[PDB]
RNA sequence: ACGGAAAAAA
RNA sequence: AGUAGUAACAAGAUUUUUUCCGUCUCUUCUGCU
């Protein structure tokens, strides 16, 4: 099975320049060459998106889209064109192609958005089943305190949660770092049972477990409760002269 | 009636309407042309506030160097840079005495972090002067070029991965009599344009390799390149910023790390805190200082700015501060932290890219570089530039100006904060034993001073004492911009305290609008910016609703995604109209797909695809969140073709990237980036965590990939995933790759 | 030593030992016996792991060469540390074996056990019990060999065969005899037993270090010893006694009844520099436009031009003094002729000589490199002169008075919101409806939408039509009080040749705007303009139907991508007004403990001072205050300049000094004359900066009258 | 961990 | 001419701290009720 990447490595080591680079650069030096660039880095993207959507082809998708969508819409809109190049791997794409995929593309049965972004669905279910009280008007004595914008796991700190995520998602690249805690192993086995035969990317699973398990803390002006369900609705519950009485679900 | 908006200050206090004093709705002032004149202004202002010092010729670079410290005392209120060494050492000694065990823990944290820091910590700066090319580059490519020119000249200590070994190579590279670099050139060729029939010059960029001299390499290593700061608010005239090379970039990180560990534990330092944590720390020390004033005592706050900060911060004073903070530490640590003030006391400033010269007879304009302004007759410049060149000509060594006194802007922020906090720490009522005493707050140069005393004469005595003690160390308080009132209102780093820090929404106006990445990312950016300004900067709820409406209007115009029942017409109105007419539950269509606006004050913390998920059609949510969607990138499943699914919607697409320059052929300099990206793309086939976390190791990439291939083939053989012929094929291909790397 | 290890070992063993020594940062030259011990450990692990193969059935067979077979052991020692831990993690996540705390040496697949192999020079039992004390807690198989011809495994149960262990013992006895005959045995036997860091200075950097000191010192180590051996003997007071008395911060007391006004500069009157006519603009409107092609700018332009048919021949009424005015007249005639017969969506104009002059084509000198410009005897520098000073005129105060006024058209239409569920959302909706009732019909909203349309269409034409001369009509769309749409045309913009690559590159354009204002009444406002007289209009007032001449203001202007970007984002001005105004509405709501939105808006009491009259200070309501702050933000965005940034930043300190005086906080300055010179430096020629300076002087006089 | 945006201070 | 302001365009090649967001990848079009 792993003969394909080994033949890719042999083909890339047959060339003398890539062999010189792969034999002289270390694993530590690869970060110095992964961020290497020589062209002019494009700045001010807001203005470029202002004038670039006036162009007919502002999106550069992969070449496989030439087999996924037609070249013309029902109204005759040219959805994609080739690039003026003697190669492959890129095509210029109209936003009518995005609307065509959203109105006439293949309907999937499996979607991964309720699972990967389940924290925002939890916040939506807290907001929907909430309870609003009356508005009191008085001078808010707001004190900037450190509060949890993400609660995390109750049995894990930030470092222990990141160690649990590294043991779950990327277990053969953890180095000589073993989790000493005993809830780390239980949460690791629970997540490994939950994430077997996973069809999504490993970094997507790692970021899902990062927004689930790792707690984040910020300094925010708090007038009232400091629980993690009240920091997420801090813009709604308080202002400068008013207080919204809110109870989550 | 003549309308006057200032008269609202007759009823409303000024700090309660200070957002009207910030004109942050128009374009900030940009700088045209070259930063040569501002660089020569900085050099002349540095050597004119220090002109009574000792001039010496450097034995290594041949440059004229000014030594103004321990010089004559200042005799006027002008900005002077004659800092006394013993006063600086007494202030640092009193700072160590009033904070017991402060320098030891900071030096020990720097000891622990020096052993653990790697070379790619230097790929964190924004841009970097590349001495190999004499050009500004990003930090990663400048570090890569420095490492390649070092290890192609025998300096191969940086192959160990540590930053301190790269710094040993940096210090040892000054011994080479002929450093051989990899420069760039161009080939101009007059080819006609095929759309205007006008003769252009197709300059083609290519790689050249030439040898330097020892003095030329030492000039290029101590060179601070210069440019002009753009889009700066609050200033009528522009100024030059500078960037150091890759030799000085390494030691500056360690000195800044030490001074940051010091500045984190000082109660008077406004660095490195920011935002609401800085405001809470500032308010806590104001509450602590106002509770020290007795029932019969006067307290007065100075809002203070310092005039010409970097023109008077001498690097030898910072050398004394580094050697006094690190007293008791091992000598290698003191030398490693002391390299950077030595490299900044011997620095040269690159003078930009010359000027532009206009022949009125031939109707010509030409960019004359800064290295060519020495053999030009002075009749061609204007009078300001002629005065600047006549004042700067005796400092020019190899196209750069000598800048031994003073600093450039933003170099040592934390160490200067340490010096200012030491001056603030002098005036305790137990150290002084006088009638006046002070405390305060210190940024890089901005400060707020609180002087308590029994009478206003004692307040004036304390102000004079603080001013003259700042003058002893080269800190010149701006008398034009500092002002003193009673305690209760002041300003510090554009934070206005009027019995509590008042809000300022006008400073956060350019963060509104469509950010310009894609559809869903800009929706999240807009709603999070409105929510953040509701929380922090006190954006009111009705103005927040109007900000939601203005963002939705600008977002619907920007991505041409107006509502499906509109009468407007764009390039994508027919597809959005078809999607609007064929959708049963139209309240689940996204704004990027011509749906309604779902946002209000209660749901700014919820993304758009989540908030509309209960209202989406099954067909629409199947097509929108399709895992086979082609607009995003899919990763291939590794050995542990078949690609992974996609979670993002169809609105997380990639916009087109333009990188071509006018008449420029850059296929010689981009092929290195292409081969580097090929090697980094094939490395992740064997190590899938190299994008989540940075991989470590001292072995090469090829040895790591062959070892991972062999151990994965053996695990797949012994676990029952592959066959024996697969294992034999992988091991024989690894043997063939080893035989290719041998011979 | 070192050469014995380079003689009596295989070169691959030396390569593995060198790669494992360089991982710790120690050369074999500084430690030769450690290099010999590492090479001996490597060779013993290699002789343990080699020539042991597992067949297809599973039985471990010993082969003489590598004849399809797999190795029995996995070698862990000799690799990199991260490579070895990757191998250990791959093994431990295939079986159920717990991870070893330390790196082992081999791994036997036949018994599934990690193997630690130590090669000692003491007795084997001593190093065995030392390793068992070091590895107490984990199940790692140990196998210690020594140079004494004896071994010791764990529980004396050897898993390797007898022949390979006999070869190991014979090789170690050969190495012991070779170390005896080289006189190196007891040195290597007593070579056992972390290092420190070091950072020395090379002589070039030492000579740089000697020249980076205070001028009394000549060596870096001398200054280092001085700083390490320094105690304070009162150096600060000793230096303060020697400093002159003329270095002091003498607090002069601040009183705004004693300070002076700002000195506005003296010269010619300030000129209109906006991108369009603000108060003088006359629009041609269509009410409910239902023509074929509604939405397209040129179709709406022609449909608005069809509403006015009083086109007489255009004559130059007010000349541009520095420019050829017949070129402007021919530009307008070419524009009208090309409008009256065209097809398509866009109108690109023919590049005629008068239009080339008006758009500045060919005015740039040709750019060459200095290598091809070496014998040019006329190369003089660019002129970097400061701007000329200008005097304040009354037209900018007239513009700001007209820009705060209500009109009969809803100029800004806000998009829909979500459902209001929370009670604070209903409160904010009521306050937002009050804000939109007071703010949408303002002249500043018309200027916002005019600037947004002009900068958007100018940016699109600049980025898609870089060569052609695009005609961009000045179109806005509004809704009157009847609830019906209206499309207004203010004139046209002929775009230049916009090949802008830098951020500050200027695209020139020509603005031709319709108006009814005579340029001879206030001619100093119109220096940069050429004004024609293009028509006559029957203006019908309440009494008379008069024939007012319709003029056309033609001028050459220019912009850049940054100015167009900040022109497109002018609707955030609506934030900067209303967030201020709501905060005042919030402030009283903290004192009255109720919702003070409706008492502020409905109960019109004229609470806030917003005007100066010949009578005195005039007061208006909160809606007038919101319109005034909206017009202030609009004029800050339109007339943005570095002079405005400098003036606002420097006058903020004087406003804060006046506020500190009014709080009875006893304000004091150190150099008020220098602060006044810093404020008055930024008042040069911008009309908005001059108007804000006059506003500051009027506010100063109002403060001085308020303390009497 | 990479990249982008805004602000502050020189 | 004009933009503009200490110097450029008028075609020819991003220094330090904090906050927030995102994640693997090179042609003829200008329409904000
Ligand atoms: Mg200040
Ligand atoms: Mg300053």
């Amino acid at each position: 099975s792993g003969m394909e990447r080994i033949k890719e490595l042999m083909e890339m080591v047959k060339n003398s320049r890539m062999r010189e680079i792969l034999t002289t650069t270390s694993v530590d030096h690869m970060a110095v060459i992964k961020k290497y660039t020589s062209g002019r880095q494009e700045k001010n993207p807001a203005l470029r998106m202002k004038w670039m959507m006036a162009m007919k082809y502002p999106i550069s998708a992969s070449s496989r889209i030439r087999e996924m969508i037609p070249e013309k819409d029902e109204d005759g809109n040219t959805l994609w064109t080739n690039t003026k190049d003697a190669g492959s791997n890129r095509v210029l794409v109209s936003p009518n192609a995005v609307t065509w995929w959203n109105r006439a593309g293949p309907v999937s049965d499996v979607v991964h958005y309720p699972r990967v972004y389940k924290m925002y669905f939890d916040r939506l279910e807290r907001l929907t089943h909430g309870t609003f009280g009356p508005v009191k008007f008085y001078n808010q004595v707001k004190v900037r305190k450190r509060v949890d914008i993400n609660p995390g796991h109750k049995d894990l700190t930030s470092r222990e949660a990141q160690e649990v995520i590294m043991e779950v998602v990327f277990p053969n690249e953890v180095g000589a770092r073993t989790l000493s805690s005993d809830a780390q192993l239980t949460i690791t086995k629970e997540k490994k049972e939950e994430l077997k035969n996973c069809k999504i990317s490993p970094i997507m699973v790692a970021y899902m477990l990062e927004r689930e398990l790792v707690r984040r803390t910020r300094f925010l002006p708090i007038a009232g409760a400091t629980s993690s369900t009240y920091v997420e609705v801090l813009h709604l519950t308080q202002g400068t002269c008013w207080e919204q009485q809110y109870t989550p679900g | 009636m003549d309308v006057n908006p200032m008269l609202i200050f007759l009823k409303v206090p000024v700090q309660n309407a200070i957002s009207t004093t910030f004109p942050y709705t128009g374009d900030p002032p940009y700088s045209h042309g070259t930063g040569t004149g501002y660089t020569m202004d900085t050099v002349i202002r540095t050597h004119d506030y220090s002109s009574r010092g000792i001039w010496k010729t450097n034995s290594e670079t041949g440059a004229q160097q000014l030594n103004p410290i321990d010089g004559p005392l200042p005799e006027d209120n002008e900005p002077s840079g004659y800092a006394q060494t013993d006063c600086v050492l007494e202030l640092i000694e009193g700072l160590d005495r009033s904070h017991p065990g402060l320098f030891e823990t900071a030096c020990q944290e720097t000891i622990d972090a020096i052993q653990q820091t790697r070379v790619d910590k230097l790929t964190q700066g924004r841009q970097t002067y590349d001495w190999t090319l004499n050009r500004n580059q990003p930090a990663a490519t400048a570090l890569a070029n420095t490492i390649e020119v070092f290890r192609k000249n025998g300096y191969k200590l940086n192959e160990s991965g540590r930053l301190i070994d790269f710094l040993k190579d940096v210090l040892l590279s000054f011994e080479n009599d002929s450093m051989e670099v990899t420069t760039h050139f161009q080939k101009k060729k007059r080819i006609r344009d095929n759309h205007s029939k006008k003769m252009i010059t197709q300059r083609t960029i290519g790689k050249k390799r030439v040898k330097l001299t020892k003095k030329n390499y030492l000039i290029r290593a101590l060179t601070l390149n210069t440019m002009t700061k753009d889009a700066e608010r609050g200033k009528l005239k522009r100024r030059a910023i500078a960037t150091p090379g890759m030799q000085i970039r390494g030691f500056v990180y360690f000195v800044e790390l030490l001074a940051r560990n010091i500045c984190e534990r000082l109660e008077q330092s406004g660095l490195p805190v920011g935002g609401n944590e800085k405001k809470a720390k500032l308010a806590n020390v104001i509450k602590k200082m106002m509770a020290k004033s007795t029932d019969e005592e006067l307290s007065y706050t100075i809002t203070g700015d310092n005039t010409k900060w970097n023109e008077n911060q001498n690097p030898r004073i910072f050398l004394a501060m580094v050697l006094r903070i690190t007293a008791g530490q091992p000598e290698w640590f003191r030398d490693l932290l002391a390299v950077a003030p030595i490299m900044f006391s011997n620095k040269v400033a690159r003078l930009g890219r010359g000027y532009m010269f206009e022949s009125k007879s031939m109707h010509l304009r030409t960019q004359i570089s800064a290295e060519n302004l020495s053999d030009i007759n002075l009749r061609y410049f204007n009078e300001d530039t002629k005065k600047k060149i006549e004042k700067i000509r005796h400092l020019m060594v190899e196209g750069t100006a000598s800048l031994s006194p003073g600093m450039m802007m933003g170099m040592f922020n934390m160490l200067s904060t340490v010096l200012g906090v030491s001056v603030l720490n002098l005036g305790q009522r137990e150290i002084l034993k006088r009638t006046y005493w002070w405390d305060g707050l210190q940024s890089s140069d901005d400060f707020a001073l609180i002087i308590n005393g029994h009478f206003k004469e004692d307040i004036q005595q304390g102000v004079n004492h603080f001013y003259r003690t700042c003058k002893l160390v080269g800190i010149n308080m701006s008398q034009k911009k500092s002002y003193i009132n009673k305690t209760g209102t002041f300003e510090f780093t554009s934070f206005f305290y009027r019995y509590g820090f008042v809000a300022n929404f006008s400073m956060e106006l350019p963060s509104f609008g469509v950010a310009g990445n894609n559809e869903s990312a800009d929706m999240s950016i807009g709603t999070t910016v409105i929510k953040t300004n509701m929380i922090n900067n006190d954006l009111g709820p009705a103005t927040a609703q109007m900000a939601i409406q203005l963002f939705i209007k600008d977002y619907r115009y920007t991505y041409r995604c107006h509502r499906g029942d509109t009468n407007l017409e764009t390039r994508r109105t027919k597809s959005i109209k078809r999607l609007w007419t064929e959708t049963i539950s139209k309240a689940g269509l996204l704004v990027a797909d011509g749906g309604p606006n779902p946002y209000n004050l209660r749901n700014l913390h919820i993304p758009e695809v989540c908030l509309k998920w209960s209202l989406m059609d099954p067909d629409y949510r199947g097509r929108l969140c399709n895992p086979n969607n082609p607009f995003v990138h899919h990763m291939e499943v590794e050995s542990t073709s078949l690609e992974y699914d996609a979670v993002a919607t169809t609105h997380s697409w990639t916009p087109k990237r333009n990188r071509s320059i006018l008449n420029t052929n850059q296929r010689g300099i981009l092929e290195d980036e292409r081969i580097y990206q090929k090697c980094c793309q094939v490395f992740e086939k064997f190590f899938p965590s190299s994008t989540y976390r940075r991989p470590i190791g001292m072995a090469s990439m090829l040895d790591a990939m062959l070892s991972r291939a062999r151990i994965d083939a053996r695990i797949d053989l012994e676990s029952g995933r592959i066959s024996s012929q697969d294992f034999s094929e992988i091991t024989n291909t690894c043997k063939a790759i080893e035989a290719l790397k041998r011979q | 030593m070192e050469n014995f290890v380079r003689t009596n070992f295989n070169p691959m063993i030396l390569e593995r030992a060198e790669k494992t020594m360089k991982e710790y940062g120690e050369n074999p030259q500084n430690e030769g016996n450690k290099f010999a011990a590492i090479s001996t450990h490597m060779e013993v692990c290699f002789m343990y792991s080699d020539f042991h193969f597992i067949d297809l059935e599973g039985n471990t067979i010993v082969k003489e060469n590598d004849d399809m077979l797999k190795h029995r052991f996995e070698i862990i020692e000799g690799q990199e540390r991260n490579i070895a831990w990757t191998i250990v993690n791959s093994i431990c996540n295939m079986t159920e074996n717990s991870k070893p705390r330390f790196l082992p040496d081999l791994y036997d697949y036949k018994t599934n056990k990690f193997i630690e192999i130590g090669v000692t020079r003491r007795k084997v039992e001593d190093y065995y019990y030392e390793a068992a004390s070091k590895l107490k807690g984990e199940n790692v198989y140990i196998h210690i060999f020594s140079f004494d011809g004896e071994e010791m495994a764990t529980d004396d149960e050897y898993i390797l065969d007898e022949e390979s262990r006999a070869r190991i013992k014979t090789r170690l006895f050969v190495l012991r005899q070779e170390l005896a005959t080289a006189g190196l045995w007891d040195s290597f036997r007593q070579s056992e037993k972390t290092l420190e860091e070091e950072f020395s200075y090379p002589p070039t950097f030492q000579r740089l270090a000697n020249q980076s000191l205070p001028p009394s010192f000549k060596d870096y180590h001398q200054f280092k010893a001085y700083v390490s051996s320094f105690k304070a003997n009162g150096n600060i007071e000793a230096k303060l006694g020697a400093m002159s008395e003329k270095v002091n911060a003498q607090i002069e007391s601040f009183d705004p009844r004693t300070i002076r006004e700002l000195e506005l500069p003296e010269g010619k009157f300030c000129t209109q520099r906006s991108k369009f006519l603000l108060m003088d603009a006359m629009k041609l409107s269509v009410l409910n436009p239902a023509h074929e092609g509604e939405g397209i700018p040129m179709k709406d332009a022609k449909a608005c031009l069809d509403t006015f048919w009083g086109w007489k021949k255009a004559t130059i009424i007010k000349k541009h003094e520095k420019g050829v005015n017949t070129n402007y007249l021919m530009i307008w005639e070419q524009l009208l002729e090309s409008i009256k017969e065209m097809e398509g969506k866009f109108l690109n104009l023919k590049k005629t000589n008068h239009l080339k002059w008006g758009l500045g084509e060919g005015q740039a000198p040709e750019k060459m490199d200095f290598e091809d410009c070496k014998e040019v005897p006329d190369l003089f520098q660019y002129k970097s002169e400061p701007p000329e000073k200008r005097k304040l005129a009354s037209w900018i105060q007239s513009e700001f008075n007209k820009a705060s006024e209500l009109t009969n058209s809803n100029w800004i239409e806000f998009d829909e919101l979500g459902n209001d569920v929370a009670p604070i959302e209903h409160i904010a909706s009521r306050r937002r409806n009050f804000f939109t009732a007071e703010v949408s019909q303002c002249r500043a909203s018309e200027y916002i939408m005019k600037a947004v349309y002009i900068n958007t269409a100018l940016l699109n034409s600049s980025c898609t039509a870089m060569e052609e001369y695009q005609v961009i009509p000045i179109i806005t769309k509004c809704r009157d009080t009847s609830g019906q749409r209206r499309t207004n045309l203010y004139g046209f913009i002929i775009k230049g040749r916009s090949h802008l690559r830098n951020d500050t590159d200027v695209v020139n354009f020509i603005s031709l705007e319709f108006s009814l204002t005579d340029p001879r009444n206030e001619i100093h406002k119109w220096e940069k303009y050429c004004v024609l007289e293009i028509g006559d209009m029957e203006i019908r007032t309440s009494i008379s139907t008069i024939m007012k001449p319709v003029y056309l203001y033609v001028r050459t202007n220019g912009t850049s991508k940054i100015k167009m970007k900040w022109g497109m984002e002018m609707r955030r001005c609506l934030l900067q007004s209303l967030q201020q105004v709501e905060s005042m509405i919030e402030a009283e709501s903290a004192v009255k403990e109720k919702d003070m939105t409706e008492p502020f808006f409905r109960n019109r009491e004229n609470d806030w001072p917003i005007g100066e009259s010949p009578q005195g200070i005039e007061k208006g309501t909160i809606g007038k205050v919101c319109r005034v702050l909206l017009a202030k933000s609009v004029f800050n965005s339109i007339y943005a300049s570095a002079q405005l940034e400098g003036f606002s930043a420097e006058s903020r300190k004087l406003l804060l000094l006046i506020q500190a005086f009014r709080d009875n906080l006893d304000p004091g300055t150190f150099d008020l004359k220098g602060l006044y010179e810093a404020i008055e430096e930024c008042i040069i020629n911008d009309p908005w900066v001059l108007l804000n300076a006059s506003w500051f002087n009027s506010f100063l006089k109002a403060v001085q009258l308020s303390m009497g």
